[PDB]
């Protein structure tokens, strides 16, 4: 499958990676990174790089990260930058992981779920707010 | 059997939770999803919620057993695979006394009460719940207990068996 | 100011304050609950309530949780149903976590924080894509 990998500041991403095996099971392809005070986005590359090492990234590699222009962000786009199936995607939140992890076992193409990931992260944003009664 | 075909059975207190739905529904290719329970059927304000958080191209509805075992008695949803979503095994075995066909039962989840036994990471049971399961199981109705089709089938009766003898 | 609560399946609600605070420095009036296979939704209402006894209340509460549809959302719309100033929100990401808690302390009216924390939730969720050269 596709390879997913998520970073964040401090140590959320291997908790984020936790609830959504919790909810799916535990899943295969997927790698996480930490981001520690102290650390700069060359670091970062060496462990991004590191985990992908263990991925099977044939089919391509999508980055999850917590928000635009952090670290963990700007290590991942240098990482992508010239790269074919590759794609950096910021504000990551369970229900982007989820249904991200779920389309990926029906062989979506590397755009399809690029694109999905996107749509399921904003739609599942919601104010539960007043119902009609 | 010549009347609407049962997809898949899957037992939840808490009906639509997280993706268990959105997944199951895809897997099962499920268009169509019945909810059976008295309690719910009289809350209205839970079923606007449900009705309008029910799944894209999916629809949802909330009957009775007694109205239940009526809509299967009408051969319009003929062919139509539906899914049913109960809270206790008590009321599965109410719809086969009616003459409803069921091969096999799957537990999905059932929140847990004090005086119950956690059989499962989140499946309990009573000494009610565990009566039905026996005469489901004496029909020759399979039952496996299972939170996502992805983590491996266990057996109720051998959950049970290594609790209650 | 506006008390806010993070909830998710599982021990993610702890990091993601964790990691708001990596960027902001340590915030008050925020709680949080874990959700723990084998318990109910009102398992989680009690500890939704032990949190808010902690927290000053006075001006509203925001509970900030996973997913839609989820124990967490359920058990926080069993509490928030006939109260004033009680709001549950889906999706928590770092960007609405961030925004959030920075535009609580200009003391915002409470349906100001709710959109706010909808529109920067959604907006957060962006892809890198090709860039003009």
């Amino acid at each position: 499958t596709i390879a997913i990998v998520i970073g964040t500041e401090g140590w959320a991403a291997e908790q984020l990676l936790k609830t959504a095996e919790m909810l799916l099971g535990e899943q295969e392809n997927v790698g996480w990174i930490d981001f520690v005070p102290g650390e700069n986005a060359e670091t970062l590359i060496e462990k991004y790089n590191a985990q992908l090492a263990k991925l099977d990234t044939t089919k391509g590699v999508l980055f999850l990260v917590d928000t635009w222009g952090g670290s963990p962000f700007n290590a991942a786009s240098r990482i992508v930058v010239d790269k074919e199936h590759y794609e950096v995607i910021a504000g990551v939140n369970i229900p982007m992981l989820v249904e991200t992890l779920m389309a990926r076992d029906d062989d979506p193409s590397f755009d399809e779920l690029v694109a999905l990931a996107v749509e399921t992260g904003r739609e599942g944003v919601k104010a539960l707010k007043a119902k009609p009664v | 059997n010549d009347y609407m075909v049962i997809g898949l059975a899957r037992i939840d207190d808490r009906l639509i939770h997280g993706q268990v739905a959105t997944r199951w529904t895809k897997e099962t290719n499920v268009s169509r999803i019945i909810v059976v329970s008295d309690e719910v059927a009289a809350d209205t304000v839970r079923k606007t919620l449900l009705t309008q958080v029910a799944p894209p191209g999916v629809t949802a509805h909330v009957v009775d057993v007694a109205k239940m075992i009526r809509v299967y008695n009408n051969p319009k949803y003929a062919g139509e695979r539906v899914m049913l979503l109960f809270t206790n095994p008590t009321d599965v075995e109410r719809l086969v006394e009616g003459g409803v066909k069921i091969t096999s039962v799957n537990v999905g989840g059932m929140a847990f009460r004090q005086g119950k036994t956690q059989v499962n990471n989140a499946v309990s049971v009573d000494e009610k719940d565990i009566e039905a399961f026996k005469k489901l199981n004496a029909r020759g109705i399979e039952l496996e207990v299972r939170k996502v089709s992805t983590d491996p089938k266990l057996k109720m009766m051998d959950l049970i068996s290594k609790i209650d003898k």
